[PDB]
């Protein structure tokens, strides 16, 4: 059975994680623990029976601007992936909900106004649209949920 | 779903360094370069701390942020569906 | 020919020579090395101002709250 | 006069590189070649110093931190 | 003083982003760019995992590595002089 | 009084360190602890009365190779700096000796054949020549000591 999303630490077992996208498997195994300690991003993991990561996603703080207006703080949803063992069962949708609830509970600290995600393929765009993200005016492969839509959704 | 050719201007010394690295990894030259570019591209996009918008796109972005909250059905289902971790 | 748009630097030759060595080591031209370094530093400077230095205490609370378990209702 | 590296690339893979290059203010060629150069240096240092003997590499790291005593 | 002009071809949008960052730091445009270049240059040089040699330089390097050990006076003084912390 | 060089950790106080070169002061305060945890390089510090760093240097493993053979493992001496309070008193030379003795004690593990340093100015080249480094055939601003010369020098 899959544990509650918690911050990645050195006790989590990464090697067997396979979501079917090599680069996203590699990032978890090669870069995630380093990111976690340097504070580049914050990674959250679900575990199975033996501290083995079955799923993960990363959040980072970012800002949107133009051109000199004050940039808008946003949370960027980075990589998100589920072990193939758990595909087609609402786990990824539950990770997006987990991310959305984090964004709500932190939003007023530094004035987060929404959550963005960079779709890395047409497949990912379809998936992100399918759980409630919408294309941004900046880029059709850069999707968003407003803090307003998030808060009203709960 | 079909394959495009990309011809890239490269110094021979730069090409020979990639061939040595591909050899060391037991990878074909094309896979070594494409896997390196894919990994770097996802990193470049995800790690953007400052996202720059064209001015017209930026004001539409601000319009949507301020708009009367209207969550679509997909987002409602995502946020109201209890997690497998209960 | 269209216009060439310029950023003009007065540089000590020893500083220029250090950039040429670093560009060489990276297989980049001098211009790209300097502009890529300035772009990366500029994005860092701007995210740090708006999100950390506008209120360092608010930023730390943000980090604290981000890790706490989300519990709707 | 121009030396080329020839890639067969899926258009979706090319489109992701163009988005990443745009975000970095680099041309497509520079983004791909800089990424390949960085990966190549990493692949070659990892082979010669870590993967030739992983156990020797860990001992290297252990011994590096130990207090040097000449006598 | 003994300063040269370096004229760099830049997209206006890239110039304007640097000006915004320099403003935010209370820095002059030239100092922001030169400090960023200096920091990146020392990092680029120091963190070279693979140091590439021209073939002729490489064989001389190999000759010196294999040579009969003849440590110069300066190196001998460095390695034999006790540190301030050895008491 | 200055402590024995030990690996940098989070308990070391970096803010007051001033060697007179901003970029080298900044690296200690901004990048050294991050490098230490990711394992990019290994940093060693001397401390005074209150766990304040008075001096530091970094070592990293690197390799030399030729254009178009097995690359030659080397230790790179990276940044090296002394608080201005301690200049002109053999501290820096003693840090180079500390580095040299580390290189000797680790050399056989992975076949280190020498120690390199990248001179960042004519001042640094003069200093490095003054404590026993010699210009490499690759680059006059890249200086070296062979493991053979190091071992015989003790
Ligand atoms: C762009 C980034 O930041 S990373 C890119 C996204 N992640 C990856 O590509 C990694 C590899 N893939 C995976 O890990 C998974 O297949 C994921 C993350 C895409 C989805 O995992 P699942 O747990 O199977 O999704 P879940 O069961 O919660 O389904 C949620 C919704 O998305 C849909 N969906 C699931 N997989 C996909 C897919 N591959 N493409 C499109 N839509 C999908 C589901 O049908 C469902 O919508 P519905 O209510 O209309 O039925
Ligand atoms: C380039 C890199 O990768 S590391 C960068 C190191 N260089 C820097 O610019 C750092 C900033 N400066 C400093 O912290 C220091 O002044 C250092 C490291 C240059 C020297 O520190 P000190 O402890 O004063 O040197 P120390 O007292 O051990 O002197 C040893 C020898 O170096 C010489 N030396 C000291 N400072 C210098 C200098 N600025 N230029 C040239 N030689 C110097 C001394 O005269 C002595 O030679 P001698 O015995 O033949 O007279
Ligand atoms: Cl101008």
């Amino acid at each position: 059975m899959i544990s509650t999303p918690e911050p990645l630490h050195a006790g989590h077992i990464l090697t067997p994680f396979c979501c079917g996208v090599d680069s996203i498997d590699n990032w978890l195994k090669q870069r995630a623990m380093k990111n976690q300690t340097t504070g580049a991003s914050r990674t959250f993991v679900c575990c199975g029976s033996d501290s083995n990561v079955l799923a993960y996603y990363s959040l980072a703080s970012s800002a949107v601007t133009t051109n000199m207006p004050d940039p808008i703080p946003v949370v960027v949803l980075g990589r998100l992936a589920v072990d193939k063992s758990l595909h087609g069962q609402g786990v990824a949708r539950a990770l997006v909900r987990d991310a959305g609830l984090r964004v709500i509970q932190v939003a007023e600290t530094i004035g987060i106004r929404g959550m963005l995600v960079h779709a890395l393929s047409d497949e990912a765009r379809e998936f992100f649209q399918r759980v409630g993200f919408v294309p941004s005016p900046m880029d059709p492969m850069m999707l968003m949920v407003t803090l307003g839509d998030l808060v009203e959704s709960v | 779903m079909k394959r495009e050719t990309l011809n890239l201007r490269i110094k021979p010394a730069e090409r020979d360094l990639i061939d040595r690295a591909a050899k060391a990894r037991g990878k074909n030259r094309t896979d070594f370069v494409l896997e390196a570019a894919r990994a770097a591209a996802e990193e470049a996009l995800i790690e953007q701390r400052i996202i720059m918008a064209d001015p017209e796109a930026y004001q539409e972005f601000l319009v949507r942020l301020d708009q009367t909250p209207s969550p679509n059905a997909a987002l409602r289902k995502t946020m109201q569906t209890p997690a497998p971790w209960e």
